[PDB]
């Protein structure tokens, strides 16, 4: 039953999160990173409004969607660097 | 030959720009504020295929002139002291014979040279470059106490001198810093000590130079000063209560818990009260916006300006960034907007004109002069000396500027959009690849350069400056 | 007609690895597709912020409205009508070419096979991407389908040069994307010594002089330009102004 | 109104002025020509409203006096004015204009017709900057350039053998063939032909060019020779400039456009043309021309050395007595150029050229008859304020400014008419267009003359014909002399004006004439000890004269 709704989500917070995975990536290491991320961080969020049976997504939801993705991320690199993007990444999770 | 117009000297001829480097953030390390003399005459005595090259043997015959002229200088002769110290100046003046513009360039080029050596020597050793100019050096020393930076110093003193690169320069400090905030030579604030003394605890002032103060509200800038004063305060404190315990430095870490909740009601009732007194007629006064030449944003709440202001000095730290943007949030919080909003951004309150290479006839003294982000009384003066500049001479330069500008632009090259390929051909629809041509000198900065430059002669009385415009 | 969509092998097209054992079609196949486009990914920041900010928009909440005005507008058409016209179109009109079409053909057709000869000669393997007469007769259909568009009974310059201009992208993008696939590399040093020694930062020289320097010595003109173009690619040290004569070194 | 007005009712007169301006011609009388109407009514009251033939007739000619302007089929306020016109109704007709406001136009190849193109100052706004040309503007200027001169070619009575584009070269060889282009260097140093469609490189060990012409890169030349496949060389056998035309085939190709128009003018709504005036005008030129005689003088007149006062006052004494119509100034009128002062000690560079206008003031006020009847012209020479303060007294940018009026403020309220213009600058005479133009020819085209492997009366010759023959007044590159994006269409001689005034310090006077256009060659104002200025009779007559 149960649809949520996306209306008020920071369109710069995600959109700059976004052209920060484009940075680093291939760039520097081999991890892809597509727009299909993108759309799949929304899914997230639209999947954490459904736990609650709300049917329109509030600021937590994204904020833990986002930490989900950027741990899913980091977690996948070099021990050499791991601790430097764990502490670049920082801001946007900050919650 | 030299009647006809020619593309390399007109590029050699506009193309007086000294960069400088500037390191922004904030440190709690000392650091050493000095100044470099007779940069040039020492550049000058140091040191076919290339076509841009001007005449060696001219070259050495002028450094033995210069050698001749420092050796009978030191023997105690005054004509030839006044002799060296008027060389730069007629390096520079066209107005003196056996002038060539080649010359020059390749006289400003071997000083860029030089200053970037000097650079290298200085950061070979444990240094680090705040502020590089052709007059001043700021240096960090890795020392916590001025006081131990005596030898040191001294000893990095002699070491440069003795290099057979640097034999001629005069090198002399001004100031020692203990606590520095520093994000811009017109933007500064921090506690300074002329010079360390012996047995005795130095004498510590705290200065504030802030043309950012300049552009909030009339009633909010006590707040802005009180506030400031109070976060130095705080920061002095944490970095001496560390200092007694013994990219992370604890030196620093921790000093926003001490003013935070007083800062956070302090705001509540300032927007209240501007939320009350904003619509009276009689109150409209101290929320009128100041307005500066230079100035290009429209905005409407003061208060937010003043917040961002507040949150844009602390956010130099570089090493609480995020406890900084954790008071930020709270602050932003008060107001009904968030974290990551366009509105909530801060940016640069004023542009810059600079006129670069301005000679004091009184002193032979060369430095560059912003008309945009630069105090008055400091315009119309000389910076070592206190005389008083002409105005005509000043709009005449500021023309001569806009006018080097418009050629400039006109005569730009093309460049195409996919790949980055120069133009070859005098007639050509488009790329032999994608793309079309596009000028390398972009319209929308011609324009803003000139809609500042009529804010420039409206704001100050530039009547000659007001012709020239209306002529085009 | 055929629309295909196609991955490389080694999924991103691995520009350092060359184009010959990057793509497993055959010779015969790609001859009969005529216009071959190789989207590669980018990353500036810029293109990637527009991107968000389109993707972003046109979630379900905002195009609904957006693209709506187009059709208010009158920007774009809604597609029922665009199939009707296209349909009517293929019906009705069927263009023909001029002398002076035909003439800028044969020239661009000659231009085109002369420049892939001096890439294959140079490189000394097989293009992979080939340039036949089939080619040509794909410009004509090219500039046909042009002028059919606007239901002109003939077909003039205007859109011969839109033609060519489309072709020359997806021939740049292809076939003639680096032909060189990355004497040896002992000139290339040699010649990256003289310049650093010779030529000192902030001065020029003209291009003419370094050119009879080098065909003078043992270096000659074939590897001096490709090399100055190269260092160009590499941009840290040489820039060119004021057309092809001012080699700068920033 | 008459000596005994009558206020009158609109109810009354409105149905007179209806019929006849609803009925038999004119439409949309508004409440404003009503009014008009109404005042003239007043200004005939003699037996109004039972005078048939009067009030129609006069109504007859205000239709004969409104229908021309515009369309007129609205009348405002300016019934007023239209009356004045029939009052009024009941020397002048020439123009001096500048480049700055030449009309622009341009050219179409596919259409064979040039386009007017509407100004930016007249339709943008033009607050903060509106005078800076836009970027693909220098790209289609040399465009432009090249379709004229082809179009000039293909014009030609011999020409109808074909010429042949540069890319249809490659297929062929061992044939000879024609073509032209752009001349120039390439970027690897060797000399190139350049076309719309490309680009070939040049032979010349064994070129035979034709004499008379000063073969200069920039120019477009036609070239013949036989290409060779073995490498890319075209080996050129002749080479001779295009040749040129006169002005009446010209105008009558595009019949006779309001170009240079002073009765009437041309926009993007529609196309002027006139001819039934210009017999009248020639006729009334071809009377009274004597008196209306102009008068310039020599090139270099400097404003700060006393020799050239003491022989400015001879001439002034000479001529306050017969004043001339027009009298024009050329030449720098500082001895030094001016641009920013390093010194504080003495007289600035600006207040120095200020002063130096400021005594012309006061030797201009024993000389009232030469200031009360003759104008005043004035033209920028190399080295005044706006060029030298950048170019320091070398060659700079061909549109230049005109003299700053902060500098002028004396000379406008001394003279009553004065006027400043560009360094080309374009006079439009009842039946004569004239353009003058000041800069350094002879040595431009003696230094950078190209060199082909194998008294002084044939190099003004030679200077003329391949000026003419080229139609362009700056046949350079961009290199050598940079031009403004937009402004170069003023530098084009399509309209091949009747008289040129070609001010050259490097070349002696002369009095030619050639392809229906006469030149005249004034040199420096003062020269071996002696001063010397040259006055031409519209009547195709010259007269030098000079005053120790
Ligand atoms: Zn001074
Ligand atoms: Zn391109």
């Amino acid at each position: 039953k149960i649809y949520p709704k996306l209306h008020q989500m920071d369109m710069d917070k995600v959109s700059r999160v976004y052209a920060d995975l484009r940075r680093e990536s291939i760039s520097t290491g081999s991890f892809p990173i597509t727009v299909r991320h993108l759309e799949s961080i929304l899914r997230i969020a639209e999947s954490f409004a459904k736990m609650r049976l709300s049917e329109f997504v509030s600021s937590y939801d994204l904020d833990r969607a986002i930490k989900v993705v950027v741990d899913s991320f980091v977690d996948a690199q070099k021990v050499s660097v791991r601790r430097q993007l764990r502490r670049s990444f920082a801001i946007y999770t900050l919650g | 030959i030299q009647n006809d117009f020619d593309l390399n000297t007109s590029w050699i001829m506009n193309d007086s720009e000294f960069p400088k480097i500037n390191n922004s953030g904030v440190y709690d390390n000392v650091v050493l504020d000095v100044g470099v003399d007779n940069l040039t005459v020492n550049t000058i005595l140091t040191s076919e295929f290339v076509h841009d090259a001007f005449s060696n043997d001219a070259l050495n015959v002028l450094r033995g002139m210069l050698k001749e002229w420092w050796d009978e200088a030191l023997k105690e002769n005054s004509t030839a002291d006044l002799l060296v110290n008027s060389l730069a100046s007629w390096v520079q003046n066209p107005n003196a014979k056996l002038f060539d513009g080649l010359l020059r360039y390749h006289v400003h080029n071997l000083t860029k040279k030089a200053l970037l050596q000097l650079v290298n020597e200085f950061s070979a050793l444990g240094s680090t470059i705040v502020y590089a100019d052709r007059n001043q050096i700021l240096i960090k020393t890795n020392k916590y106490s001025p006081e131990n930076c005596y030898a040191y110093s001294q000893y990095m003193m002699k070491a440069v001198r003795t290099n057979p690169m640097f034999s001629y320069l005069d090198l002399n400090i001004k100031r020692y810093w203990d606590l520095l905030i520093w994000m811009d030579k017109f933007n500064f604030s921090g506690l300074a000590c002329i010079e360390i003394e012996e047995k005795e605890n130095q004498d510590y002032t705290a200065v504030s130079q802030w043309q950012l103060k300049k552009f909030l509200s009339p009633i909010y800038q006590p707040e802005f000063e009180d506030w400031m004063m109070i976060i130095l305060d705080s920061m002095l404190k944490t970095k001496q209560s560390y200092l007694k315990l013994n990219s992370v430095e604890n030196s620093l870490n921790g000093f926003s818990h001490l003013f935070s909740k007083p800062l956070m009601k302090r705001v509540k009732k300032l927007f209240k009260n501007q939320q009350e007194f904003i619509l009276d007629p009689q109150y409209e006064a101290d929320y009128v916006i100041p307005v500066l030449p230079g100035s290009h944003l429209n905005v409407k709440n003061p208060l937010l300006e003043l917040v961002k202001s507040l949150c844009h000095v602390m956010l130099l730290s570089k090493s609480t960034i995020l406890e900084i943007r954790t008071l930020r949030k709270e602050l932003l919080k008060i107001f009904e907007l968030r974290e990551f909003a366009k509105v909530a951004e801060f940016k640069d309150p004023s542009l810059s004109l600079v006129v670069p290479d301005f000679l004091c006839e009184y002193c032979f003294f060369i430095s560059d002069i912003d008309f945009c982000k630069a105090a008055p009384e400091s315009i119309f003066s000389c910076v070592r000396c206190h005389k008083a500049f002409n105005q005509v001479l000043l709009q005449e330069h500021l023309i001569q500027k806009l006018r080097s500008d418009i050629e400039s632009y006109l005569i730009q090259d093309l460049r195409c959009s996919r790949c980055h390929k120069v133009k070859r051909d005098y007639m050509s629809a488009h790329c032999p690849c994608a793309g079309a041509w596009e000028g390398t000198l972009p319209r929308e900065s011609i324009v803003q350069k000139l809609n500042v430059f009529k804010q420039v002669a409206k704001y100050y009385g530039f009547d000659i400056l007001l012709s020239c415009i209306a002529d085009l | 007609s055929v629309l295909a969509a196609a991955n490389p092998i080694y999924g991103r097209y691995d520009d350092l690895k060359s184009p010959g054992d990057n793509i497993d079609f055959q010779t015969t196949i790609l001859s009969r597709f005529d216009m071959i486009f190789i989207v590669k990914d980018d990353h500036n920041e810029e293109r990637d912020i527009s991107i968000a900010n389109h993707v972003i928009n046109i979630h379900t909440g905002n195009a609904n409205a957006m693209q709506n005005q187009q059709e208010e507008n009158g920007s774009e058409i809604s597609i029922e009508k665009m199939k009707r016209y296209i349909t009517y179109c293929r019906l009705k009109c069927a263009p023909r070419l001029s002398p002076q079409a035909a003439e800028k053909l044969s020239s661009n057709f000659v231009t085109i096979r002369k420049q892939l000869l001096i890439n294959e000669l140079e490189s000394t393997e097989r293009s992979s991407i080939p340039i036949t007469i089939r080619q040509l007769e794909a410009i004509i259909r090219i500039t046909e389908s042009l002028a059919k568009l606007e239901l002109s009974p003939i077909a003039q310059e205007r859109h011969v040069d839109e033609a060519i201009r489309l072709f020359q992208a997806s021939t740049m993008d292809a076939a003639s994307q680096d032909p060189i696939g990355g004497t040896s590399l002992s000139e290339i040093r040699r010649f990256e010594q003289e310049l650093k020694r010779r030529l000192p930062i902030g001065w020029s020289t003209s291009y003419q002089t370094l050119r009879r320097e080098f065909v003078d010595t043992h270096r000659f003109s074939q590897l001096a330009l490709d090399k100055a173009l190269y260092a160009l690619e590499k941009h840290e040290t040489i820039q060119l102004r004021h057309q092809g004569q001012n080699i700068y070194r920033s | 109104g008459n000596v005994l007005p009558v206020k009158i009712q609109p109810p009354l007169l409105r149905p007179l002025a209806y019929r006849v301006l609803s009925r038999k011609y004119g439409l949309s009388i508004k409440s404003d020509g009503l009014s008009a109407l109404a005042e003239f009514v007043g200004t005939n009251i003699g037996a109004n409203w039972r005078q048939g033939p009067a009030t129609i007739k006069f109504l007859e000619q205000f239709a004969a006096v409104w229908k021309q302007q515009e369309r007129g089929l609205f009348i405002d306020q300016s019934g007023v004015k239209e009356v004045i016109q029939e009052m009024k109704e009941r020397r002048d007709y020439f123009k001096v204009i500048n480049a700055s406001q030449q009309q622009r136009f341009s050219y179409n190849p596919h259409k064979m017709q040039f386009i007017f193109v509407p100004n930016k100052k007249q339709n943008g706004l033009g607050g903060i900057a509106g005078f800076l040309p836009d970027i693909e503007d220098k790209v289609q200027m040399f465009l432009t350039r090249y379709y004229l001169t082809n179009d000039r070619v293909m014009r030609n009575e011999n020409f109808q053998m074909s010429i042949t584009p540069i890319k249809n070269l490659l297929g062929r060889d061992a044939q000879n063939f024609l073509l032209l282009g752009l001349l120039n260097k390439n970027f690897k140093g060797n000399w190139s032909l350049e076309d719309p469609s490309g680009s070939v490189e040049i032979d010349i060990s064994q070129t035979i060019p034709t004499q008379g012409h000063y073969y200069v890169p920039g120019c477009m030349v036609l070239v013949e020779g036989i290409y060779y496949s073995v490498g890319n060389k075209f080996h050129v056998t002749s080479m001779t400039l295009p040749p040129g035309e006169r002005r009446e085939i010209t105008l009558e190709t595009i019949g006779n456009l309001d170009l240079l128009g002073i009765h009437g003018i041309s926009n993007n709504n529609f196309i002027a043309r006139l001819d039934k005036d210009l017999k009248i005008r020639l006729h009334l030129l071809e009377k009274e021309l004597t008196d209306h005689k102009f008068v310039i003088l020599g090139a270099n007149l400097f404003l700060d050395d006393l020799k050239i006062m003491t022989a400015l006052s001879k001439i002034l004494q000479k001529l306050n007595d017969d004043p001339p119509t027009l009298l024009i100034w050329q030449g720098s009128f500082t001895s030094v150029p001016v641009f920013a002062s390093m010194s504080s000690r003495n007289i600035s560079s600006s207040t120095q050229f200020k002063n130096n206008f400021d005594a012309l003031a006061t030797l201009l006020s024993r000389f009232d008859n030469l200031t009360e009847n003759t104008t005043m012209i004035f033209i920028p020479g190399p080295n005044d304020l706006w060029g030298s303060m950048v170019s320091l007294g070398a060659s700079g940018t061909l549109p230049q400014d005109p003299i700053p009026s902060a500098f002028t403020k004396k000379i406008n309220k001394v003279c009553k008419n004065v006027v400043w213009s560009s360094n080309p600058t374009r006079i439009a005479y009842l039946s004569q267009e004239i353009v003058i133009f000041r800069d350094d020819l002879s040595g431009r085209f003696k230094r950078h003359r190209l060199e082909f492997p194998f008294q002084k009366v044939q190099e003004t010759r030679k200077l003329v014909k391949t000026i003419l023959d080229q139609g362009h007044l700056s046949p350079f590159l961009d290199s050598l002399r940079p031009i403004s994006w937009d402004l170069d269409h003023t530098l084009t001689l399509c309209p091949i004006p009747s008289t040129m005034v070609l001010c050259d310090t490097t070349s002696a006077q002369f009095d030619l004439t050639y392809n229906g256009c006469k030149v005249i060659n004034p040199g420096s104002f003062i020269h071996n000890r002696r001063a010397r200025y040259m006055e031409y009779v519209p009547s195709s007559k010259k007269t030098i004269q000079e005053e120790i």
